[PDB]
């Protein structure tokens, strides 16, 4: 769509809405794009706001060289333009930043000495403008994550800023705080002596004091008048903005100076006390670009706006809750919707393996680790992950497994490991048991009935991290089992009809992703025995309506399912037979 | 070469070693999956016999000696300086081939992996090196998967190095797989390893991606686009009020969002600038917006507590009056007629400002824009003009979504392209010089 | 499909033949299905021979003759219930000197050049038990002293008399009918 | 039409799947045919279930529940590697189970639950862990051996059940004989208690088993004690401390109830 | 100790006494702003007794100064909460915890 252009796309989810399909498109055999879909198609648009991403290895303007630091030379990152001089070269300002931020202290305090370096919190990096790149086109300093400004003409006056001034009741300003996303200086004005670049390329030094939030710049060994004071807990990204008038633009020197701790100490926690400068592979140059997609939400907030009257003004009313689960990248201080991982493969893979690690650390009755993991993966996030239809299949399976391992696996295993034993007490309830429900020799529904055999005890502990008592660690964390039961029943009921239509858009992308996790959760709940009476009757009808009719829909057994789902159905049918065997044993004891 | 020696007198079989390593890898290549079951079993049996013969003849220690002898040189350039240009060129390839050969020799064999338990400690000592990280990690993965005994050697000092590999080298799912294999092997869980991995990786919240449920937040703004510029007929003071008819503190597990204030546009476009469209961000979550939640002053996604008589989060029946003065950049707020002891100052004025409210589910708010549209409960501060006076003559004041996309049917959704710059907001009279 | 699963399990490389209840049950079922068991007429005997031939064909046309050899070879000379069931199945499919089954087994052995089959056959013979007079005397003294032995049949003496008979009946059926080729191959 | 029975439904369904498609998953094929065999052999389910069925009075329900919970806690230790924290759990569970009255009142339910295998397998996993490295976590092994000795002493049938696992305990019998204060708490002690004062089991005892013990005794008479010489004891050619234990086991094997077993 | 900043006013007269159970909803947040605990997520009120050392002393002293129906922000310094060892797996060593606490009922 161009400037001031309005358009609409109809994917033909409802065939009646297509205006010209019948006159041209129906007879020729052509099909609507969303003809066999139950849920709305997700549309992705071009992002308006640029973001910082690592320079591609195949970029046709920017080239990045990683120079390993020798004993006498600091590690360097070198930025060059490959297409300079030739036609189609980029004359616009390019914004560069480092991938890792420096963390200012939460509460501001108020031979180089090894002890001084160990106790200091001041870090340093230097930028060498190569002789030939005009310093008036190069700016050096720090930026925050909020910086998303892409202007062809950049100036230090145009940077966004605000001055929050708090005062007392009388009105005197007892503190004034300046806030900005950009804290950078210009090399042209920084070259105070003049001719300093000619003999040797300018080495602009950036010094940050994480304990005080003071940003000081040193050019050619003299401290420039320009300085900044940032708020506590501010995250500062090293950044260099440069318009290239040369094939070689500048360099990122990761060295250190007298009494100043190297930057790799402030970036990485493992090297907090290592004076030797380092450039680990995580650190890499990123640039601001517009090549990103954005995922339009399937549902928006329902807001009603109307003018009540002459006096009452305009009314804005929102009353229904809508939520989304957000993925936070710790290093970049960014947060994205987890449903955006359908197009980000590396993040999807890493998060799926993280979920597997979560399920593995608490495996086999590690109740303390399960309690700890309840802090990272919460009950509402698990429930939303279970319910959501647009979630990627890998994340769906991972979250199902995480829920099962954290809350249900312990008791499920406890009941399974005591399954082929039958210790039945000698009580009147046992005596009342009979093989057949009535005079007619008609088998009752499996599972439904009176079972008196001794069974393990279900116990759970409430996960709280404000209680000093350690007796909570035993027993797995508590979960809303009734809510989970109702959700599982509802979603199985929906999936039975959804799959039978053979829609092209199953939940999770495939029939396996749709069914295997959900049937696995159902099997776990059945094994633990939460299902009682009417719920078991309804789910047996779902499994097979005709056979389990109490005395047109096709149950799971007759839907032509994939092999992984067939295996789970086999497990369910095994459990039903085990229930029948237990009922027979109890009736035998009753007769005895 | 290590003993001081004259270079050309040393005969270093670089090409022969490379070709032999290439042949040995093919000699230990695992069977292909599409092969028939019987053929695959035969190839697996032959591979196992080859591995057993090699381990019995001690070909693992020879590879280990070669690897250790090659790691004395830090880099390919250093090795080239010591030996020669071709040796420096082939150094990295020889190291990778040696590590692949070791992995192929120990893969799938439990006895070899059990014999590698002693050398496990020596292997993890170079995991940090970028020259051999992938091969060392693959060998570690094979040993940990195939040998139950191997897990008993792994200690805290070995687990923390693997964890710090994630921090130094970035996100890599193979490290996660190795950490998973450490916890459970052959259905047996190592609780010490589980506890160590949890206590050393989870509390940091700095490597693994984090998750949380965030309420959706939407913004409403009036039609008015007011700004300040030289040689313009725009009044520089404005005033409007917001009334909270009803609010629910917790409609969900997270607290209800309700912020009011002013926001600006990047340039002269009618599109709000610097902020994302759909998500959990509202007034004051960017450097283009300025908010007040009743207890804090929001700007740039940092909140500072501001004092007021009887401070409270915005409740039912609260009147918030907002003042904007563009002559000297200043945004001030007054709650229920009392003054809020704080204000925004000296912000960028190269744009157009408009009233804005951000909220989540569970609100009922009202714009008192003054005049015909609204009735002010409190008398505007002297000098400030009410916001209804900025409406253009032919336009009608209304409250619409700040962002262009709202909730509606898919096929009825109006997709919008870029909008033309709204320069008509500032009427700058420029007669032709004569 | 069941026969192919059981054959693939045997062909899978393992240090020891793990006991499989599914195999031990279905091998017994398949062995009983073959046999399904005053002068009788010649027509009746001919009918009973043709019925046995059909019931054996229904299994050796699906690969049971190549299964029973594979399981014995994978046994590696260790006597067990799996080997006993395999021998019973082989006897069931080989009853009457079934020339087709004999030819299939000989052809399979020749084309696979299997040495493990004969090595396991030798190992089973070495592991076969005989009369144990010491065990007999110990059981007699235990019964005489007054306590009754848990087993009244004295099964400890002559540990497995059915396994040995089945193992040698299998080898006799393999050569029945003067099958000179397999006689020389043995 | 309607099958009207779960057995018929499964029997039809599984054959239908197999004849419709060639299943590539061996796990699916195995589960399919296991289920079909279970449906067809209904009586086998009872044949397997009835030996695992026990009947208790109503007054013992709570005690049985506590005993079953302790058994579950001990059984769950099989899926985790041995450690200091698991040692306390194992010891506490064993102590509770011996204090519980059902342990004494119902030895048949004891043997059906079959902890005499679970304790053995836990103990031998520990013994195999660091075998050449000599036994670690010795106190749990002592507790397990004492529990097994008590289990043998409870009933004669329990002693016979323990006698089945006699040979294996005697390969795992050189563990803590040299270690003092371990007396009566070794797998050799468990083996001795398995054949202590029972004519039937003494007669059922075999010759190679005695040959193995005689070989251990000859080795102990030929070689010194590595642990003692490492602790600094004066080196002698032979090992009295190790030898006496095997001598006592042979004494229990050959002499029973005042009389002497000639065989 | 702990600061108390009032988010919502309470009755201002009914305070917890010794030997009385406090029913509260709390939300645990680290200084960087990352949530680590919330009773509202589990949808169950949290009950504890005053003076019995059932909770961290920072939480206890912060909730002791509150009134019935009051919603306040409790900032617990790393000395009143989990010291320097931290809570294994959840709370990093030497961490400051911010709590949003509402006193539901005193019973």
């Amino acid at each position: 769509l161009g400037v001031a252009q309005v358009g609409r796309m109809n994917f033909g989810k409802d065939v009646s809405t297509l205006k010209y399909f019948t006159i041209c498109g129906l007879q020729e055999g052509y099909e609507p794009f969303a003809v066999n879909t139950n849920r709305d198609i997700t549309m992705w648009l071009s992002k308006r706001l640029p973001q910082f991403l690592q320079v591609p290895s195949n970029h046709e303007h920017i080239e990045v060289t990683r120079i390993d630091g020798t004993i006498d030379s600091s590690p360097c990152l070198k930025v060059t333009q490959k297409s300079f001089g030739s036609q189609n070269s980029n004359t616009d300002i390019m914004f560069y930043r480092l991938s890792m931020p420096i963390e200012c202290a939460e509460v501001f305090s108020k031979r180089d000495d090894y002890d001084f370096l160990m106790q200091t919190s001041t870090y340093y990096y230097s930028v060498r403008i190569f002789p030939g790149q005009e310093p008036a086109n190069v700016w050096v300093g720090w930026i925050t994550s909020d910086f998303h400004q892409y202007d062809t003409g950049f100036d230090l006056d145009r940077v966004r800023t605000v001055t929050v001034t708090l005062g007392d009741e009388k009105g005197k300003v007892h503190e004034s705080i300046k806030r900005s996303n950009c804290y950078m200086v210009c090399a042209g004005e920084s070259m105070s002596p003049g001719q300093g670049r000619n003999n040797n390329g300018l080495e602009i030094g950036c010094v940050v004091d994480a304990a005080s939030g003071l940003l000081t710049f040193i050019a050619n060994g003299k401290e420039l008048s320009t300085y900044y004071q940032v708020e506590p807990s501010t995250k500062l990204f090293p950044a260099v903005f440069a318009q290239a008038t040369s094939p070689n633009v500048f360099q990122f020197e990761l060295g250190r100076i007298k009494n100043v701790m190297p930057l790799s100490a402030g970036l990485f926690k493992s090297e907090h006390k290592n004076p030797v400068p380092q450039c680990p592979p995580r650190l890499h140059v990123q640039f601001l670009s517009h090549v990103l997609w954005s995922r339009m939400p399937n549902q928006f907030l329902k807001v009603d706006v109307s003018r009540i009257s002459e006096r009452q003004g305009w009314l804005v009313q929102c009353l229904d809750p809508l939520q989304f689960m957000s993925l936070h990248i710790p290093e970049e201080n960014r947060s994205v919707d987890i449903l955006e991982l359908t197009e980000q493969e590396e993040l999807l893979k890493f998060h799926y393996h993280t979920l597997r690690l979560y399920s593995a650390v608490c495996a086999l009755g590690n109740h303390r680790v399960a309690h700890a993991l309840c802090s990272h993966v919460d009950e509402p996030q698990l429930l939303y992950a279970i319910e959501n239809k647009y979630m990627p299949g890998l994340l769906r399976a991972g979250y199902y497994d995480l829920l099962i391992d954290i809350h249900l696996s312990s008791y499920a295993t406890a009941r399974l490991m005591m399954n082929n034993e039958y210790i039945v007490p000698m009580t009147e309830e046992t005596k009342s048991i009979t093989l057949f429900p009535d005079e007619n020799k008609k088998h009752g529904l499996p599972g439904i009935g009176l079972s008196t055999s001794l069974r393990p005890r279900m116990q759970f502990s409430s996960p709280s991290f404000v209680s000093i008592s350690n007796e909570c660690y035993q027993y797995s964390p508590e979960f809303p089992l009734d809510i989970l039961k109702s959700k599982t029943i509802q979603m199985l009921t929906e999936a039975v009809k959804e799959g039978s239509l053979h829609a092209r858009d199953p939940v999770g992308g495939t029939t396996e992703f749709l069914f295997v996790p959900l049937i696995k959760l159902f099997y776990t709940l059945l094994i633990m025995g939460i299902f009682h009476n009417e719920d078991l009757k309804h789910i047996l009808q779902l499994i097979e309506p005709s056979v389990f009719k109490e005395a047109p829909k096709e149950g799971l057994l007759q839907m032509k399912l994939p092999e992984p789902v067939k295996l789970q159905m086999c497990l369910l049918l095994q459990y039903l037979c085990d229930c029948q065997v237990r009922h027979r044993i109890e009736a035998i004891v009753a007769f005895s | 070469l290590s003993k001081k020696a004259k270079a050309s007198t040393v005969d270093l079989p670089i090409e022969s070693v490379s070709l032999s390593l290439q042949d040995l890898i093919g000699y230990f290549h695992p069977p292909d999956e599409h092969l028939e079951h019987e053929d695959k079993q035969n190839r697996l049996r032959a591979l196992k016999n080859r591995q057993n013969l090699f381990q019995e003849e001690g070909m693992i220690n020879l590879v280990l000696e070669c690897i250790d002898r090659l790691h004395v040189y830090s880099s390919a350039a250093h090795f080239a300086d010591v030996a020669g240009r071709e040796a420096g060129e082939s150094w990295k390839s020889i190291l990778n081939s040696l590590y692949e050969l070791l992995a192929a020799l120990i893969r799938g064999n439990r006895k070899n992996c059990a014999q590698f338990s002693g050398s496990l400690d020596w292997l993890i000592s170079r995991l940090e090196r970028l020259e051999a990280s992938s091969g060392i990690l693959e060998v570690l993965h094979c040993v940990l998967v195939e040998s139950p005994e191997a897990l008993n050697i792994i200690k805290e000092g070995h687990i923390k190095s693997i964890i710090s590999l994630l921090d130094k080298h970035g996100r890599n799912h193979k490290v996660l797989d190795v950490l998973c294999s450490l916890c459970v092997c052959h259905g047996v869980a190592v609780r010490s390893n589980q506890h160590l991995i949890c206590d050393n990786l989870l509390p940091g919240r700095d490597l693994l991606l984090q998750t949380r449920l965030v309420n959706h937040v939407s913004s409403m703004r009036p039609n008015i686009f007011l700004g300040v510029s030289e040689g313009s007929a725009q009044y520089k003071k404005w005033y409007y009020e917001l009334m909270v008819d009803h609010t629910e503190p917790f409609v969900t597990a997270e607290a209800t969002h309700l912020r009011v204030g002013w926001a600006s546009t990047e340039g002269y476009s009618p599109y709000p600038g610097g902020g994302e469209e759909w998500g959990g961000n509202g007034v004051g979550d960017d450097l283009f917006s300025y908010g007040f939640d009743g207890l804090h002053l929001w700007s740039g996604c940092i909140a500072r507590t501001v004092s007021s008589p009887n401070q409270h989060l915005l409740r039912t029946d609260d009147v918030i009056s907002c003042c904007l003065d563009l002559s000297a950049p200043s945004i001030s707020f007054r709650i229920n007629g009392q003054p809020v002891q704080g204000m925004f100052e000296n912000f960028n004025i190269d744009g157009l400002f408009f009233p804005v409210v951000s909220f989540s589910a569970g609100i009922k708010v009202r714009f008192l824009l003054g005049g015909r549209h609204g009735e002010f409960k409190f008398l505007p501060p002297p000098g400030y003009a009410p916001c209804y006076e900025a409406v253009l003559p032919k336009e009608k004041l209304k409250v619409e979504h700040s962002r262009e996309y709202k909730q509606e049917r898919t096929y009825t959704r109006d997709l919008l392209g870029p909008t033309v710059s709204l320069t008509q907001a500032a009427f700058t009279p420029i007669p032709v010089d004569t | 499909q069941l026969i192919l699963l059981f054959s693939r399990t045997a062909l899978t490389e393992k240090c020891k033949l793990e006991e499989d209840f599914l195999y031990m049950a279905y091998a017994d079922i398949m062995a009983k299905s073959c046999h399904d068991e005053e002068v009788k007429s010649f027509e009746e005997k001919e009918m009973e021979k043709q019925k046995l031939l059909y019931q054996q064909a229904r299994l050796h046309d699906r690969g049971a003759a190549e299964m029973v050899l594979q399981t014995i070879s994978a046994s590696k000379g260790e006597t067990g219930p799996m080997v006993a069931a395999t021998l019973k199945l082989g006897i069931a499919i080989l009853n009457g000197g079934n020339s087709t089954v004999q030819q299939k087994m000989l052809d399979y052995l020749k084309e696979k050049k299997d040495v493990g089959f004969f090595q396991s056959l030798a190992g089973l013979m070495q592991s076969c038990s005989v009369l144990d007079l010491n065990a007999f005397e110990r059981q007699n003294k235990a019964e005489g002293l007054g306590m009754v032995t848990e087993e009244g049949s004295g099964e400890k003496v002559l540990q497995d008399d059915e396994f040995t008979c089945d193992l040698f009946r299998f080898l006799q059926l393999l050569c029945e009918g003067h099958n000179s080729d397999f006689q020389n191959y043995l | 039409k309607k099958s009207s029975t779960l057995q018929q439904l499964i029997s039809e369904t599984m054959v239908r799947w197999a004849q419709e498609s060639v299943i590539e998953d061996p796990e699916l094929v195995r589960a399919m045919f296991v289920l079909l065999h279970r449906q067809y052999d209904g009586i086998g389910g009872l044949v397997r279930a009835l030996p695992k069925t026990y009947t208790i009075n109503g007054v013992s329900v709570e005690d049985t529940i506590n005993l079953l919970a302790s058994l579950g806690q001990i059984r769950s230790l099989l899926s985790v590697r041995m450690g200091k924290e698991e040692e306390k759990l194992m010891i506490r569970g064993l102590g509770d189970i011996m204090n519980n009255k059902v342990f004494y009142q119902h030895p048949n339910l004891m043997r059906a639950l079959g902890m005499h295998e679970t304790v053995m397998e836990v103990m031998v996993n520990v013994l195999g862990g660091g075998e050449s490295k000599e036994i670690t976590f010795p106190k749990m092994v002592a507790n397990c051996c004492r529990f097994l000795c008590y289990f043998c002493r409870i009933s004669r049938q329990n002693q016979k059940a323990m006698f089945d696992h006699l040979s294996y305990l005697l390969e795992n019998s050189s563990v803590g004989l040299a270690s003092p204060a371990m007396r009566g708490s070794t797998p050799l002690d468990v083996a001795a208690a398995s054949v202590m004062d029972n004519n039937e089991l003494a007669l059922a005892l075999r010759e190679p088993d005695l040959e193995k013990v005689v070989r251990y005794l000859a080795g102990c008479g030929l070689q010194s004690c590595q642990m003692l010489v490492s602790k600094g004891y004066p080196d002698i050619g032979w090992n009295p401390v190790e030898g006496e234990r095997y001598l006592d086991f042979l004494r229990f094997a050959v002499f029973c109830n005042g009389e002497s077993v000639e065989e | 100790g702990v600061e108390i900043e009032t988010i919502s006013p309470g009755d201002g007269r009914t305070f917890p006494k010794k030997g009385q159970t406090c029913v509260v909803h709390y939300t645990g947040m680290l200084q960087n702003g990352k949530k680590f605990d919330s009773s509202r997520d589990r949808n169950k009120p949290f009950k504890f007794r005053i003076g019995k050392q059932e909770v961290i002393k920072g939480f206890e002293e912060g909730a002791a100064q509150m009134s019935l129906g009051q919603r306040a922000k409790l900032t617990c310094t790393p000395d009143v909460a989990y010291g320097a060892t931290g809570h294994p797996g959840v709370i990093p060593p030497n961490a400051t915890l911010i709590f949003d606490v509402e006193l539901l009922n005193l019973e």
